[PDB]
């Protein structure tokens, strides 16, 4: 029973960052890298970046260079994505995603999504 | 950045019919391509891995082909619960990117 459980809805004001979480269970956390994806109405599904729980590596989409900080906490089996200085351009649903095999970077496991809404 | 184009935002079909959605990566991404299905309020579900391989638990009416720059997702006999969104994704070179999606809808 592999599973990714994400945290609740976020109502955030301009400026001010927010850090989201993803509790991973059913598999050894460090064995797989955690990925993050963004989904907005227009603009679509966009890959954010990844992090390895084995050593803390961080490869990120140029498009999210400053906006996202991917940190992971072992003993938590938990992953986090800290978002920057939220403008409305950041309002959307954020997904926690993992692979299934290790010969396919396809995302076979997904969190249920965390809705972030930026309003003042 | 590789670009995945799903030309048909919407595609009309019927229950019991056959459909084919197409994707076109701007570059040759060989076989590094995935297909996902998404239903409202839900996260994407992996349907196809490596261009033509089914994922686990994924039904037989779901097929996919391609291996180069053009890829096609296919449903042998469409069921009422397949009238969702299908996303294209390239995992050949970063940054990973997704197509804009194709929503299947019932013709009437």
């Amino acid at each position: 029973a592999v599973h990714l459980q994400q945290s609740g809805t976020e109502l955030v004001a301009p400026g001010g960052g927010v850090k989201l979480s993803c509790g991973a269970s059913g598999y050894t956390f460090t064995n797989y890298d955690m990925n993050w994806v963004r989904q907005r109405p227009g603009a679509g599904l966009e890959w954010i970046g990844w992090i390895f729980p084995g050593d803390g590596s961080a490869r990120g989409n140029e498009k999210f260079g400053g906006a996202a900080a991917l940190a992971a906490a072992a003993a938590g089996g938990t992953a986090y994505m800290g978002l920057g200085g939220l403008s409305s351009e950041d309002s959307g649903v954020y997904f926690c995603a993992r692979r299934g095999f290790a010969g396919a970077a396809s995302f076979a496991y997904w969190g249920q999504g965390t809705l972030v809404t930026a309003g003042g | 950045d590789i670009v995945m184009t799903q030309s048909h935002k919407f595609m009309s079909t019927s229950v019991g019919d056959r459909v084919s959605i197409t994707c076109k990566g701007s570059q040759d991404v060989n076989s590094a391509l995935a297909w996902y299905q998404q239903v409202p309020g839900q996260s994407p579900a992996l349907l196809i891995y490596s261009g033509s391989n089914r994922y686990s638990g994924v039904p037989g009416r779901f097929t996919a082909s391609g291996g180069g720059t053009d890829f096609s997702f296919t449903i042998s006999s469409v069921q009422g619960e397949d009238l969702a969104l299908y996303y294209c994704q390239q995992h050949y070179t970063t940054p990973w990117t997704f197509g804009g999606g194709t929503k299947l809808e019932i013709k009437r």
